[PDB]
């Protein structure tokens, strides 16, 4: 995970959803107390998106078939960084939470918010 | 995996040029990590004013022991001959594992956490020799061959804490005797604060001693400054909007938070830190937005690099300040924003 | 005035093309030295027909 | 780390507990200031239009405009237990029938939270009032009330609304709609001519039903605020029995490990 | 620290600043979590006056100029005492609370606070 | 008038520090070619001799 | 935990009681006699009664005391009643 290794897009990418991901498990015991309605506009925002890339995070594996029925789902690097691109730069805060559990690569979460 | 050993490699990379020779002491970790260190040591040009020490992790426990005592001994030829040297203990936690082992095979009776009696001596006996040495000592050592001269051995010995448990036997016993600490935060490491210094809980007993005149001025009470701006930040966090007083610090701890973070491999000469440290504490970033602090700084350093590459000169000799070299970046700080 | 009005934002005028001018003269002069500092680099990294 | 940071975080928790257990009965008390302030303002509402109803039926002379065929109230503060959620999302309902109607909306904003949601999806604002106290004055609601009431006589609304929320008792927060503009055996002795009268009365009846609206949805706020620090008080406690328990973990780990570190040592002595 | 053995007015102004500083120990754990504004008008009011007194237990040190960078101040028992008291009394509400951070005796941060 | 000079002196200004920024960044971008094809050459013929 | 076991009763002393100038610093919500009453002379005994009552009352009233305010006139009597037997 170095800019000289896979390059300053990958190493970006990687970098921006650990920043997101860190101030959200900052906001944990704020939210349990008090809600997610007292955020300020711009904590609000980066908690929608943090639960997106939290999400998108899973994929259906070819091993675990058994366990639940799904297919497997094998994703390009190239597709993994465009996903969380995109996610970070916003282009997906349209669409439901749950369009981006389980389902390999990004243009699969815009098929499944379709139901 | 927070950067203990990026900021000693980095600190040994930047002493090419200073006069300063350095010592590198691996314990305990893998030979392919310490052919790495080697190879970016090679890579930036410092391999040739270092000696490199290994105990790698499949060494007796008792190589891995002495070790630190050995590049020790090598950095003290230096000291004693009217020379400088600097000298990293990769991992002394690993030196006090070592030392555990062979003492409870030897049946010693156990301490604290299984840690022999005498585990703060073992520090203290190998940090005690990182000293400067007065120029009658120099003499006397030398035989009257080095005269007028002083001499020296730094250290940068590296611990590791378990969850950030400080409480443990060998980081209290190392904590009191060093002449000072750099604590690295990993929630400041997740955050991107890169460096991830914690300011607050770092502290070093020289102080402005080991510093140059022109850092030594621009960077007074930097480090208080920010240790209150982290308590202002959290206790202002949901409240109504405040006087100006606390607006102005609030707004000010923001943006020399940006500005601490830096890349590893690229160090910062007198000149650039001062150019830095100057747009900061005279009000110049003001204006400047908390996201543009980092272009703006490099942007700024490429300008003075070169349209008053002789000012930048001047500073590096020495890091003597004036009211001249004052008003010379103030003319140069202000020329840059008017017109970039 | 609105004749002095013209020349006053005659000068505001002539001072916008000149900035504007000096803007993109800046950004060749700092292109130039971006390219002239990647010449150094590459031929102090040929360093490599010894070191490696 | 240990049995230390979870101690920390405990006595930080508790002390945030206790005061919205207090906070509880703050705005309790703070809701029955608001409830005699809606009582205290009824007699002048029902009086005018009772004057209007006499002075409309015995004169067929003239008709008001607003006789022939959105004002929003929200809060300016935090801690509110759905009480603008609620009033939004029933807001697109009514909505919704002006858009099968192909009807156009204006829209007048009262409060900070009001503003900043309509501000967030590009709705049309007329008028706008916000950081009002919890005791509001009526003089500070004639700005944007006759913005709404110009829009009316100028042709460009066919009917108006107040949307606020209406107390039905200290433990549920109503969102509403209601309309304001669209509404025997003597007459009386007229010094003015009855036009002025009436014209004047029908702008005084409009400006008391936007007020009673507001301070009813105060009534409301520190209502949906007493349930909001209820549940703050109710959910730290279940975080500090849970942190008690981690407590009690290590508090047993500590003793045993002390006792395995002593045994060792006094075996090899 | 006994009125026997120093006096009633020096024993009165300790436990004083000591009162005051118990109190906002706390109020410190409240107002980050629920804020400033929600506190009493002599709770806002004691709050200043904790953090200002925390402050003026501040001093620069003739040993310590090397670290500090500022000269090293001498206080006296009589300006300590009457310095602390008039924070307590309210006499210097009106001082920004940066104007007694490291300035010897009372005087000092009249001074700092026009700078 | 005198606003419209204001909003087209501003609106060039804003224009020319667009086409700054897009020349310094094409020089970024030469400055890796010129680094990244000595250390290809540098290290391809350094194995070449080894090999020999 | 031995010798708190042995004994008959408790007088316990606390740190956060004596810094807010409550001198003899006793935590009477904690501490106990388990003799009680039969301790004590007839006067003591009649009038300890309506003070241990106030301090309990006090205790559980002691967050409202910034909010005096916004309390019932029959809750603000016993709060004001604590703070002067306190
Ligand atoms: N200034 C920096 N900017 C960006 N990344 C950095 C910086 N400093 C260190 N890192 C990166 O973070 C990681 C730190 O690893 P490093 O070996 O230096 O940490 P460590 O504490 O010594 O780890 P370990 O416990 O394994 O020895 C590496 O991936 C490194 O490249
Ligand atoms: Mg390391």
């Amino acid at each position: 995970l170095d800019p000289l290794v896979i390059g300053q897009d990958h190493y970006d990418t990687a970098r921006g959803v650990q920043y997101v991901l860190q101030r959200y498990k900052e906001l944990k015991d704020i939210i349990a107390i008090l809600g997610m309605d007292e955020l300020s506009e711009a904590d609000k925002l980066l908690v929608a998106r943090a639960r997106k890339i939290q999400r998108f995070l899973s994929q259906p594996f070819f091993v675990a078939e058994v366990f639940t029925g799904s297919p497997g789902k094998y994703v390009s690097l190239k597709d993994t960084i465009a996903g969380f691109k995109g996610i970070l730069n916003g282009d997906y805060d349209h669409l439901p939470e749950q369009a981006f559990y389980m389902v390999g690569g990004i243009e699969e979460a815009v098929e499944k918010a379709k139901k | 995996q927070i950067g203990k050993t990026a900021l000693a490699v980095d600190a040994i990379i930047n002493q090419k040029d200073s006069g300063i020779k350095c010592v590198y002491v691996a314990i305990g970790q893998k030979q392919s990590t310490i052919a790495n260190v080697v190879r970016k040591l090679e890579e930036n040009g410092a391999l040739a004013n270092t000696i490199v020490v290994a105990a790698s992790a499949s060494e007796s426990a008792a190589l891995q022991y002495l070790a630190p005592y050995s590049g020790c001994t090598m950095g003290e030829y230096f000291r004693d001959r009217g020379e400088d040297a600097l000298i990293v203990y990769d991992d002394l936690s690993k030196q006090a594992v070592a030392y555990r082992q062979i003492s409870l095979l030897l049946r010693r009776p156990p301490g604290r956490e299984a840690y022999p009696g005498d585990v703060f001596y073992l520090h203290s006996r190998l940090l005690e020799r990182a000293s400067r040495v007065s120029e009658e000592y120099v003499e006397k050592f030398t035989n009257g061959a080095v005269t007028g001269k002083t001499g020296s051995l730094t250290a940068l010995p590296i611990i590791e804490t378990q969850a950030g448990d400080v409480s443990a036997f060998v980081p209290t016993n190392v904590i009191s005797i060093t002449d000072g600490q750099i604590f690295l935060e990993s929630a400041m490491f997740n955050s991107g604060i890169r460096p991830a210094v914690n300011a607050g809980i770092s502290v070093s007993r020289v102080g402005g001693a080991a510093q140059t005149k022109i850092i030594k001025k621009l960077s007074g009470g930097i480090r208080t400054a920010l240790a209150q701006y982290r308590e202002l930040a959290a206790f202002a966090q949901f409240a109504s909007d405040l006087d100006e007083a606390t607006r102005k610090q609030l707004e000010h701890g923001q943006r020399v938070t940006e500005l601490m973070k830096q890349k590893q491999y690229a160090p910062m000469s007198i000149a650039e830190m001062s150019l830095s440290l100057y747009a900061a504490e005279r009000g110049f970033l003001q204006d400047v937005e908390i996201a543009k602090v980092g272009s703006f700084e490099q942007a700024l350093i490429s300008y003075f690099q070169r349209e008053h590459a002789a000012l930048l000169a001047k500073i590096n000799e020495k890091g003597d300040f004036n009211d001249e070299i004052d008003a010379g970046i103030k003319a140069g700080i202000e020329k840059f924003k008017a017109t970039q | 005035d609105l004749e002095l009005a013209h020349e006053k934002a005659g000068q505001q005028l002539r001072e916008a093309k000149a900035q504007a001018a000096e803007i993109v003269e800046q950004a060749k002069k700092r292109a130039n030295q971006i390219v002239d500092e990647a010449r150094d680099q590459a031929r102090t990294e040929g360093e490599r027909l010894k070191a490696q | 780390a240990g049995a230390k940071e979870i101690r920390s975080k405990i006595a930080s928790i508790k002390s945030t507990q206790k005061i919205t257990n207090a906070m509880e009965k703050v705005a309790v008390s703070k809701m029955r200031k608001a409830q005699m302030r809606m009582a205290a303002g009824r007699p002048y509402a029902e009086r005018i239009r009772q004057v209007i109803g006499h002075l409309a039926n015995a004169n067929p002379e003239y008709r008001h405009p607003f006789m022939v065929e959105y004002i929003v109230v929200s809060s300016d503060r935090g801690l509110c237990g759905g009480l603008n959620i609620n009033l939004f999302k029933s807001l697109v309902k009514d909505m919704s029938g002006y858009r099968e109607q192909g009807a156009e909306i204006d829209l007048c904003v009262i409060g900070s939270k009001g503003a900043s949601f309509f501000r967030s999806f590009g709705g049309n604002v007329v008028a706008a009032i916000s950081h009002l106290g919890e005791e509001p004055s009526i003089n500070d609601l004639i700005g944007s009330v006759k913005v709404m009431l110009d829009a009316y006589l100028e042709g460009r609304i066919d009917r108006l609304f107040v949307v606020s929320n209406k107390f039905v008792n200290t433990m549920t927060q109503k969102p509403t709609v209601e309309q304001l503009i669209p509404l025997h055996h003597w007459d009386y002795l007229y010094e003015p001519d009855a036009k002025s009268l009436l014209d004047g009365l029908l702008v005084r009846y409009v400006e008391s039903q936007v007020y009673q609206a507001v301070v009813e949805n105060n009534a409301c706020e520190q209502a949906a605020r007493m349930i909001a620090m209820k549940n703050a008080t109710d959910n730290a406690g279940e975080l500090i029995s849970d942190l008690q328990l981690i407590y009690n973990k290590a508090r047993q780990a500590a003793i045993t490990q002390e006792i395995s570190e002593i045994v060792g040592g006094a075996a090899a002595v």
